[PDB]
């Protein structure tokens, strides 16, 4: 029951299986690179535009 | 018995390995996860966060609240130089102890662009301009406002609006740069001119302040973790 | 026709008009709500007073004066003594809370001046002595802004909190605040600033008395400058309106 | 995960303003440079991996040590799990307020001869127990004492001259995340320990000899690393400045915001 | 020879982990299973068990029956209070040595709904009323009945039939508790107060008594195994 | 299998059980209820507090004698000093509500007596 | 001959073979959950219903 995924390079599949029946002996995940600025950045209620004056 | 041959590098502990270990309580239980606001998912999302900048630091004024003050003053004659800082994001002491400073030191590489962000907080009557100057390496900081012109500036003025952005471009040889101070890569300057002296009308206030920011754009990146020199240590706390 | 300067907010009985301000910074960006029962885990039905609590409070108006350091309240025991929010405070166990912060200090355009609120979830001010903590009585007061220190507080064997502005309480560089969310009161282009903060804990529910979650901090930075024959007296007021509140547990009327 | 592209972009003259903005609202410019200036077309293959929160959190750190001998006072080890005696690991955990992982922990045993008289020693190779007891369990107070048998508290057998013993654990609070900072006291009256020292009981860590292992005082050394995993994390602040002082709580002494230079102008730090 | 590296961890003896190991006696032949009545899979099907609570543990009565008992006497006034105890089901001397108590000790972490069931042993002519209150904590334990009330209460009449059922919702701001004693976590109060006053006809005996019951409803939960620190132990038993 | 003599009823947190009793008399045969939007004076939103509010009181027990006389309170000011219902009720200028009286008073097969237990709208002494 | 199952989470599979010839060899069974309390609670010869009074 294995699983295949890709490395990290710049300019290939490595094979990994859990030994294990607790969630917490699985190897750290690495890769997730999901990313949302908006909850820091731009936290207002009304949408700015950038290309328009701040306060009209 | 499935024949074997270890190979070097078994029975060491390393660092930063990967590896997987038998857990110490079986079955054990977990609490469901709970929505919170505000979930980090990288940490690219605080250094695009704005933050103050001491950009005074001269003296012993460093533990009054005069350090993130800048002073601007009507004079009698016009290009004067408001204020200036070389641009090391993490060495130079102006963006150390920031938050963009913070987050660098842990590491060694970044590229990127960063934005400038000044707001006039002077009395609403009192107008002015201002230059803001970028002036990539290979001479001194300019001297003379004449000179700063040659640079990348943006002529800034105050109105109704206040904040204005000052977004310095990424200009090197190379990709990334040392967050450390090295004097092959090193960054650049930063200057501020009188464009035009401040106008006060009779009865406001004659000086103001100004306060800057700083914060990292979409293009920002860093690289190769390791210690921050700041925090110190003698014996284990108690 | 529109204009981007003007707000009116509106929560049960009280309405609050504003005809200089900025957008309304809400928390994370999440949208204070009630609570959906997946996350739920007292199993008494939830106390939903909505109008006798949703609405605007308007604590005591503190003067704001060219050396004042800034202040700080603490909003889980703030209110406690006013209203049914003081009320319903004291006879639960649990409560579940948000905040909309409405600051108030106007000026004249001749009238030089910056502020700056921020909402700080769970600040967790030190001590005058390193031994010691912080008594009860100095962290709080009742609907009373407690204010810093300029100077650095001499340490002595008392239980004083440590009140200088640029380390803010925390030990942290005040320059960097700004990752909560704030906005900035400017006597230039604004007048009014406000806050919307969710609910933030650890745990779902909580105990109001115990563990105060939200701290509200008005920090100057640049000072009061005015030339003379302006009026001297500028205060600054505070407005706090809680949201979508609930409550679990009845028990009898106390807090020890 | 790429970094975004930097468009190009001509001259310009039109009324529309990138340059200008209110920070007053809180709101941070999205302006890009390609607004304020001329820009050419250019791809970043630059990656931003390296800065999530994963791989910023996870490395192995030194928590803790103490020292165990084989003969006279002090014949075992004891101590609290708390990871804020060591100034590193501290403040790389006190950006986030609410924390979320998986330990892994890993020890590092050494043994050390003490200067002594006693004759014709000859060594036998150690074995050290390390053993964990949750809140409110008994307490050995001696090395012999019955709670060692460890019918029950997760325990660990290592030798020397093997490798470092391992072990992971998973998520143990009680609540939907640890809490690094925490406003309020213990008792309802506002009174007793403040701060976040309240919130903290994890039980207590363990460990001696097995035996003597030789006629001529031994002492040990014992290391523990924290390894987290599977991190979430949620409200970020702003970094610690001042030094630390104690271990229970955010205490500090007053310092300066930033280390000082010359008059305005001067280019260089001092 | 597959080439390999050992990792941290290898020639370790951990206490919890899961393995598979030789055989030291091959193809050894079972006795088959038999069916025997009262199969347990699981714990939490004793932890559904009624079981006495020795609620009265003053003086040296605790070397007797007392224990169990629960003395009710016809007053001259009403609203005085029958009995009370906190809850702490690990820690406090109440539940300590009770059936539900062992399992508890075991662990370190639990979460449910406690019953309470009582039954009134009294003569079969006397009745009365009971008010059985549950205080969540924020407030010392209620002294007067009508402090009582605003907590959770049951008032409950003696009558034909005998048992009540107090069922102790669940409160917390958490999920879990520990099972020690913390002031973090202090689960409640409990008392019985006097609802309206035992009436007794004449030759029938004026005192009666009120035994206790304890049991987990069918939402309770546990976690995290420990030792148990009751069973003391000097050296090998022989 | 069922009986008359017994009844049980639950109010938010509290309840009442009693193994010896009659029916519930309900009111003039309106058993309570909000206010519906035709009778509606008041613009205001109404607050309606519900657990924390409705829920079973006692108040003091008083002891009953061969010579007693009786007794009378008067609801709408009794619980005025008792939990949130107390509070309330000075913080508004208007309320409604409709009440479920419950009173006990239990004796042996021994003791002779009766009383009367009757609710009575405004009373005017 | 492998298998494969899931391991225990809150909020993923692993591979697992047996390499011996003795059942007692094999990796113990933390898994099982059933459970049944009608054998200690509720151990009555007529079924008595909650919503009714026990003894009529
Ligand atoms: C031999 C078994 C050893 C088990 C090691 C258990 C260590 C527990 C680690 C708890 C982690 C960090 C938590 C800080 C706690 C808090 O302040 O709330």
């Amino acid at each position: 029951g294995a699983q295949v995924s890709t490395q990290k390079t710049g300019a290939i599949h490595y094979t990994n299986i859990n030994y294990y029946k607790d969630a917490a002996s699985n190897s750290a995940n690495r890769q997730d690179f999901t990313q949302d600025p908006s909850k820091f950045t731009e936290p207002v209620k009304d949408i700015m535009i950038k290309s328009l004056p701040a306060l009209n | 018995g499935l024949p074997t041959m270890n190979t070097p590098g078994s029975c060491q502990f390393l660092t930063s390995d990967d590896f997987q270990s038998p857990s110490a309580m079986p079955q054990y239980d977990v609490t469901p996860e709970m929505r919170i606001p505000g979930e980090v998912k990288n940490l690219m999302e605080i250094a695009e966060v704005d933050s103050v900048v001491p950009v005074q630091n001269v003296g012993e004024k460093v533990n009054s609240m005069e350090a993130y003050q800048i002073p601007v003053r009507s004079n009698e004659g016009s290009g004067t130089q408001v204020f200036g800082f070389p641009l090391q994001p993490g060495y130079s002491s102006v963006f150390s102890r920031t938050l963009l400073g913070e987050i660098l030191n842990y590491y060694t590489h970044w590229s990127g662009s960063i934005k400038l962000t000044f707001m006039f907080c002077g009395s609403a009557m009192a107008t002015g301009k201002f230059l803001l100057a970028y002036s990539p390496p290979g001479a001194g900081a300019p001297t003379k406002r004449v000179d700063a012109m040659l640079g990348t500036h943006v002529v800034w003025d105050v109105g109704l609006q206040s904040s204005c952005v000052l977004c310095i471009p990424w200009i090197s040889q190379t990709h990334y740069r040392y967050v450390a101070s090295d004097e092959y890569t090193a960054g650049g300057f930063i200057t501020c001119w009188y464009q035009t002296n401040i106008v006060v009308p009779a009865d406001a206030q004659s000086s103001c302040y100004i306060m800057c920011f700083v914060s990292a754009c979409n293009d920002f990146s860093v690289r190769l973790l390791k210690d921050t020199p700041f925090i110190s240590q003698e014996n284990f706390f108690q | 026709g529109y204009s981007d300067r003007v707000r009116s907010i509106t929560l049960g009985n009280s309405t609050i008009t504003t005809q200089e301000c900025a957008n309304v910074v809400v928390g994370y960006g999440v949208w204070p709500d009630y609570l959906k029962d997946s996350e739920a885990t007292a199993e008494d039905q939830p106390t939903q007073p909505d109008v006798a609590t949703c609405r605007f409070y308007t604590l005591d108006s503190v003067q704001w004066q060219k050396t004042s350091p800034g202040w700080w309240w603490k909003l889980p025991d703030a209110l406690s003594n006013l209203g049914l929010f003081g009320q319903n405070m004291q006879y639960h166990y649990l409560g579940r809370t948000g905040y909309t912060i409405h600051v108030q200090c106007n000026a004249s355009k001749f009238h030089q001046g910056c502020l700056l609120v921020v909402c700080v979830p769970e600040a967790e001010m030190g001590c005058a002595t390193l031994n010691n903590t912080p008594s009860s009585a100095e962290l709080l007061g009742g609907d009373t802004a407690k204010e810093f220190a300029d100077k650095p507080v001499a340490s002595g064997s008392n239980k004083l909190v440590q009140r200088v502005v640029y380390n803010a309480g925390m030990g942290v560089g005040v320059g960097n605040l700004t990752i909560f969310p704030h906005q900035w009161i400017n006597l230039r282009t604004n007048n009014s600033a406000t806050i919307v903060m969710p609910y933030t804990n650890s745990v779902p529910m909580d105990n109001m008395f115990r563990h105060n979650n939200v701290t509200l901090m008005v920090i100057p930075f640049v000072p009061l400058d005015y030339c003379p024959g302006s009026t001297t007296y500028v205060p600054i007021t505070v407005t706090i309106a809680p949201m979508c509140a609930e409550y679990n547990g009845l028990r009898l009327a106390g807090h020890q | 995960g790429r970094v975004a592209d930097t468009v190009g972009t001509g001259p310009t003259n039109s009324e529309a303003i990138p340059a200008l903005t209110a920070a007053e609202t809180g709101h941070t410019s999205q302006v890009v440079p390609s607004d304020t200036m001329q820009t050419r077309h250019v791809k970043n293959y630059h990656s931003r991996s390296e800065s999530t929160i994963e791989n910023f959190l996870c490395r192995s750190a030194c928590v803790y040590f103490t020292e165990y001998e084989n003969s006279g006072a002090k014949r075992y080890a004891e101590w609290v799990i708390t990871p804020r005696q060591a100034a590193q690991l501290r403040r790389k955990l006190e950006f986030f307020t609410y924390v979320r992982f998986d330990l892994e922990l890993t020890f590092v045993i050494t043994s050390t001869q003490q200067p002594s008289t006693t004759q014709n020693q000859d060594a036998q190779i150690l074995t050290h127990q390390i053993m964990y007891v949750p809140p409110g369990g008994p307490v050995p107070d001696k090395v012999d004492s019955y709670v060692w048998q460890t019918s029950t508290n997760p325990s660990v057998f290592w030798t020397e001259g093997n490798a470092p013993p391992r072990m992971s654990v998973p998520f143990l609070s009680i609540g939907n995340a640890y809490s690094n900072f925490y406003d309020g006291w213990s008792e309802f009256s506002r009174n007793g320990v403040y701060g976040i020292n309240t919130l903290n009981n994890m039980g207590t860590l363990y460990a001696r000899h097995v035996n003597a292992g030789s006629t001529g005082p031994i002492k040990s050394t014992i290391r523990i690393y924290f390894k987290p995993k599977h991190v979430k994390a949620w409200i970020p602040r702003p970094p610690r400045l001042c030094q630390y002082e104690k271990a229970k709580n955010v205490n500090f002494q007053p310092s300066g915001v930033t280390t000082t230079r010359q008059s305005i102008t001067t280019m260089t730090n001092t």
